């Protein structure tokens, strides 16, 4: 904040290293039918969005033409 | 740019620092010479 161009962003630090661990032993875990149904809801919901634009990286890589 | 975050930086170091007081006014010099005012000594009796 004092140096002021980010909030809460994602930095690697070791108390994301429980969160890695614990996360990598759910994952061979097999999943609910709500958790499910929820990742399929999700994939129709992103899929029919009216979001027409790509990242703002792809955006700015389109400045740049190569021949 | 850059430099002008240190701007930014160095107005709001003092300007916290300035806010973080209490408040100057004529109230406060009456305030303080209400402090010497009590303790008088009763002399006229």
């Amino acid at each position: 904040s004092s140096l002021s161009l980010n909030v809460g962003s994602r930095v690697p630090s070791l108390f994301d290293v429980p969160g890695k661990w614990v996360a990598a032993g759910r994952d061979a875990e097999k999943p609910p039918p709500s958790s499910v149904e929820d990742m399929f809801t999700s994939l129709n919901r992103c899929i029919r969005r009216p979001t027409h634009s790509f990242s703002r990286l792809l955006e700015l890589y389109l400045r740049v033409h190569v021949a | 740019p850059m430099i002008n975050n240190a701007i930014r930086s160095f107005l709001t170091a003092w300007d916290d620092i300035r806010i973080l007081s209490p408040d100057v006014s004529s109230k406060s010099l009456s305030a303080y010479l209400d402090s010497a005012v009590a303790n008088g000594p009763e002399l006229i009796i």
